[PDB]
RNA sequence: ACCGGCGGACGGCUCAGUAACACGUCGGUAACCUACCCUCGGGAGGGGGAUAACCCCGGGAAACUGGGGCUAAUCCCCCAUAGGCCUGGGGUACUGGAAGGUCCCCAGGCCGAAAGGGAGCCGUAAGGCUCCGCCCGAGGAUGGGCCGGCGGCCGAUUAGGUAGUUGGUGGGGUAACGGCCCACCAAGCCGAAGAUCGGUACGGGCCGUGAGAGCGGGAGCCCGGAGAUGGACACUGAGACACGGGUCC
């Protein structure tokens, strides 16, 4: 698969980047959600622990999928700000 | 007729139960809720039941009661007779909102064989 | 005296204070025209308006008319078959509404 | 409302001068009573969320707002349903922008960049004056503000004159009065948003408002309502306008 | 858990009633009310009181409910000042098309505020410095009340209808104008251009059909109205005569 950078913004608001992207793969399934984090950690020199993968979406009869995902530069706003589900789903904290 | 008697002492906030029947609750009957009554005349062993020395010549006054079937008496209603009115505070109605008013069945301020529960305390 | 209509005031004084011109009457709103057609009562009078209606499925016109009733301060005294100007006001009655504030050609 | 006033407000039936989606889905933010009316205003959350993207759901944008993030005038704004409305000054001073806040070509909102210093002075429509307690005049703005003058300068402010104010300080530092040769911006009605020089006045009997000539730069005569014209200098322009 | 504050009058459901200022549209209120919100101008002085919770004893088949003891507040009540309202006599500062409106000065009365409370730091302490708050006045905003002109069904085998009825004068009542309701004086008001009565129906944006002119419908989504088994009537509150609050038949 290829990963291409989209587009990158920075919101000092929040304190984070949000970052879109491309995936191309033609003739393999839709990735998963650990091998594009890896991904994107070492592409762009990202601590792993503070990276959330927002979604992955695949469309009709395409060989490419749509990505996005967010940054934050401490691992306490990131507990603030992020709902409870979506750092369950992208395995950053445990389950009760 | 028989009566239940709720003794109140105003100077400790402790209450005794005893019940009273024969020619001594004959007595009772008639009185209205604000007078006083001398318990010696009554008869009862004062001393026995608090544990305590009281002065002589003590007496009680008449506070409140209960008939048989759980309706209390109301100090502003003149007779003996039992009747349902509508109410928006004092005893016989807990309102719980503001501004509610609901129709109760009350007693009225005489004593009659139908009561059940005296409630009066000790005037020393 | 003024009171925004940009007419003559009438030649003589009244004491009503439902007056317009001499007491504390005010006027605002719709300003029509028409022709006394009714002066019984005391102090009122009833006003007739005509105009044309259009019907769209038979594309020609018809007459309608519209009557109201009106206060007549004595300082004018409108009579009936005349001309008169009237201005809306705050209630006066169960039916009147409105207020004579010119005669524009006497009978 | 049977038996009191609303409270909600659905998406079908808003303002129709906002920038929202009215299909996506059913509710919308009725907006507080404030300084400015339904037709001219948008409740905050919009702007923090729909219009600059700071936010993508509700609960992060109260969150953004609670920490005072946000200076509309030059004042701190925390509650989600202030309304913000035109000639008003949006400023972020952590990302160091500021917006003004003015209707479109066809009457929406938008928000207009514009420098620091300008971002200082706001102008104020006078909508009314009366006299007050103590022999004192009081104006009364377009934005529902009011000032306190005292007796001497009575003749120095009339009705449609505009006051520039320093905010947040409110101190007054300009007066341009109206009059042929002014230069005014259209806020409402069918010719909104053109902007121009006053050129003649007409008034009515029996109370119909008043109506203004105005030529723009190309040399075109449009007429327009008086209260709808906000005079924005004496010849030429004292705020950027778009 | 209890006392206390705010909310529960919105939202949700249905179309029985209604041919009417119910609804659509243009205007008016100089004849009116508005808790929460925004701006400006001021204020927060001195006293008093009970009670829930809690302890003792209970009554009643239950729904409910009694007596005694003890206590706090942003709970309740007084005094002062500010302030509000009515009427009479002057002066002309404001808005407006136009002042029974606003402002200034005398005079007789009546009504009549507030919680410097809570939280955190620096304070040895003293006291600051922020955050949320309480009361009065002027204006706005929001949500409404009321009024007018115009527009939209069928029947003559329904032709006369109305007597607080139509208008005037003097009052009461209302948040406010008004026969809205009284006392007195007149004979008015509506009608073959269809009154009165009867029938059938919630109104509109819209929807079905047709080349068009037209003809037919108006449950579902939006805006307005009305109702909570039928008929009457009140308490609290800024707002109700209140669908999950109260009273009678
Ligand atoms: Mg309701
Ligand atoms: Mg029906
Ligand atoms: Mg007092
Ligand atoms: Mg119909
Ligand atoms: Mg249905
Ligand atoms: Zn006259």
């Amino acid at each position: 698969m290829e990963i291409k950078i989209t587009e990158v913004k920075e919101n000092k608001l929040i304190g984070r980047k949000e970052i879109y992207f491309e995936i191309y793969h033609p003739g393999e399934p839709t990735p998963s959600r650990k091998d594009v984090k890896g991904k994107l950690v070492a592409m762009l020199d990202l601590n792993p622990e503070t990276t959330v993968i927002q979604y992955i979406r695949s469309y009709f009869g395409s060989y490419k999928s749509k990505g996005y995902a967010k940054y934050y530069y401490d691992k306490d706003r990131m507990l603030y700000i992020e709902p409870e589900y979506i750092l369950i789903r992208d395995g950053i904290i445990e389950k009760k | 007729a028989t009566f239940k008697l709720v003794i109140s002492d105003p100077k400790t906030g402790i209450a005794k139960q005893i019940e009273i029947t024969g020619p001594e609750a004959e007595k009772l009957i008639g009185k209205r809720i604000g007078d006083q009554i001398p318990v010696k005349e009554l008869g009862i062993n004062l001393n026995e039941l608090f544990g305590k020395e009281f002065p002589e010549d003590v007496k009680m006054e008449i506070r409140g009661g209960t008939d048989k079937d759980g309706f209390p008496m109301r100090p502003d209603i003149h007779g003996p007779r039992r009747v349902r009115i509508l109410l928006s505070k004092g005893p016989g109605f807990r309102p719980k909102e503001k501004g509610e008013r609901r129709k109760k069945t009350v007693r009225g301020n005489t004593i009659s064989p139908e009561i059940v529960q005296v409630n009066v305390k000790l005037v020393y | 005296r003024d009171i925004g209509l940009r007419i003559q005031p009438p030649a003589e004084k009244c004491d009503d204070p439902k007056c317009p011109w001499h007491g504390h009457l005010k006027i605002h709103g719709r300003v029509f025209e028409g022709i006394v057609v009714s002066d019984k009562p005391r102090k009122t009078v009833t006003v007739e308006r005509q105009y044309y209606h259009y019907l769209k499925k038979y594309e020609r016109y018809e007459l309608r008319r519209s009557r109201i009733h009106a206060h007549n301060p004595p300082c004018i005294n409108a009579k009936v078959g005349d001309r008169v100007l009237i201005a809306e006001t705050r209630p006066l009655s169960k039916t009147k509404h409105f207020v004579v504030v010119a005669v524009l050609e006497r009978a | 409302a049977r038996k009191g006033p609303k409270r909600h407000l659905k998406r079908l039936a808003a303002p129709t001068s906002w920038y929202i989606e009215r299909k996506a889905y059913k509710w919308a933010v009725r907006p507080r009573p404030g300084p400015h009316n339904m037709r001219t205003s948008i409740p905050l959350l919009y702007i923090v969320r729909d219009y600059l993207g700071y936010a993508k759901t509700a609960r992060e944008a109260r969150k953004i707002l609670n920490e005072g993030k946000f200076l509309v005038d030059g004042r701190v704004r925390k509650d989600y349903k202030f309304p913000v409305g035109i000639m008003d000054v949006v400023s972020i001073p952590e990302t160091g922008e500021h917006y003004r806040v003015l209707p479109n070509r066809i009457g929406k909102l938008i928000l207009h960049p514009i420098s620091e210093e300008e971002a200082n002075i706001k102008p104020l429509r006078i909508r009314n004056k009366r006299m007050v307690k103590g022999a004192k005049i009081q104006l009364n703005f377009h934005d529902g503000t009011n000032h306190l003058i005292p007796l001497s300068e009575k003749d120095n402010y009339f009705t449609s004159y505009t006051v520039l104010m320093k905010v947040p300080e409110r101190e007054i530092l300009e007066v341009l009065p109206f009059e042929k040769g002014a230069y005014v911006f259209v806020t409402q009605g069918k010719n909104v948003a053109r902007k121009g020089r006053i050129v003649e006045i007409k008034k009515f009997p029996m109370g119909w408002p008043d109506v203004v000539t105005i030529e723009d730069e190309e040399g075109e005569l449009f007429d327009t309502l008086k209260e709808y014209a906000f005079v924005v200098g004496r010849d030429k322009p004292r705020i950027s306008l778009p």
